[PDB]
């Protein structure tokens, strides 16, 4: 879906839903990681990702631009 | 049943087996028991305050 | 841009399940492994034991199966009274060993029993044991034609404990103390 | 301070160390807080809500 925002440069909504992107990453790589179902994932989890040195996603800002 | 129990407990799949049943006299009361069919990931936790059984009367928390 | 490595985000249980000791009886630990106590201590076990039997009393509760093997310790000599353990006659008193009436229970009947257990703790060695006759234990106890002997007692047995042990086996019912006597005098013999 | 910390636990021994103090505010208490010479041996394990600091107010439990 996000395919007309790299042909339209739309920046600033590639750059909020790498967020969302990201999540939907850890919560799906996470459940493929423990062998569990992503619906048994929990807001606590995501919490403990906010622990100690935090997120990756200065990476994926280039993604937007890196993936084309 | 199942439609009550994700309502009363938020998981998303069915209980394993319910039961129903009530009980007369001085004390009376009805109660629905359900179990699940997962472990809760964090079922023996120490930390946690469980919300398992809830009591009503007339139908108040 | 790639599947990057995640270092987990790990939990830590510190959760416990208790655990408990079958230690020796008091039985065991007197005439089987025949370990050895300070008076000091031996009074602390019979205190506790005291506490114990006064608090089921007070509940209505009559012990009656009241032996040595009965009571356990456990760790800093804590003691528990239960259920949980020749001895089929030695610990009863005289109308019981008899079947002088219909299960005649009574708190005096504990007494009875505590007192010959007062007595072991404060020889090391059980009552009336120069003789080992089973009709003759039913005779000579049950008509009153012996004590035990207390000039078997400890030389460090306060006189105090030596007339507890017996006032406590005395062969009236009606003779012998109730447990809140019996702890208050062995608080006031022990400090 | 030993008497006061042996009637109030039924110890048999003296304490380790005790802080004293007062908070002044729009708060007001005393408090006491022993340390015990040797660790109960039970400390961690009779789970059931006991750290034995009791409050009291205005000397009432």
């Amino acid at each position: 879906w996000c395919i007309d925002l790299e042909v339209e440069e739309k920046c600033a909504l590639m750059e909020q839903v790498a967020h969302q992107t990201i999540v939907m990453q850890f919560i799906l790589e996470l459940a493929k990681s423990l062998k569990v179902d992503p619906r048994a994932c929990f807001r606590q989890f995501f919490t403990k990702i906010k622990t100690a040195d935090r997120q990756y996603m200065e990476g994926f800002n280039d993604e937007l631009e890196a993936f084309k | 049943y199942g439609e009550f129990y994700k309502s009363l407990t938020n998981d998303w799949e069915d209980h394993l087996a319910v039961k129903h049943f009530s009980v007369e006299g001085q004390l009376e009361f009805r109660a629905l028991l359900f179990i699940p069919r997962r472990a809760p990931f964090d079922l023996f936790e120490n930390k946690k305050k469980k919300n398992n059984i809830k009591l009503y009367v007339r139908r108040v928390f | 841009n790639i599947l990057l490595f995640m270092g987990y985000m790990t939990k830590d249980n510190l959760a416990i399940v208790t655990q408990w000791c079958e230690g020796s009886s008091l039985y065991k630990h007197l005439h089987v492994q025949e370990t050895k106590f300070q008076m000091f201590q031996l009074i602390d076990i019979a205190r506790q034991t005291a506490q114990g039997m006064d608090y089921l009393h007070a509940k209505n509760i009559i012990h009656r199966d009241m032996k040595s093997n009965n009571i356990f310790l456990h760790e800093g000599l804590t003691v528990k009274i239960g259920d949980f353990g020749t001895g089929s006659v030695l610990w009863m008193a005289p109308e019981v060993i008899r079947m002088q009436d219909n299960n005649p229970f009574s708190f005096q009947s504990d007494v009875y029993s505590y007192g010959i257990v007062l007595y072991e703790l404060m020889t090391g060695e059980l009552p009336y044991s120069h003789i080992n006759n089973r009709d003759q234990i039913i005779f000579m106890v049950g008509r009153g034609y012996a004590s035990p002997d207390l000039s078997k007692l400890y030389k460090n047995c306060p006189k105090a404990m030596k007339r507890l042990v017996a006032d406590c086996v005395k062969k009236v019912k009606e003779e012998r103390p109730l447990f809140p006597q019996i702890l208050s005098s062995i608080e006031l013999l022990q400090h």
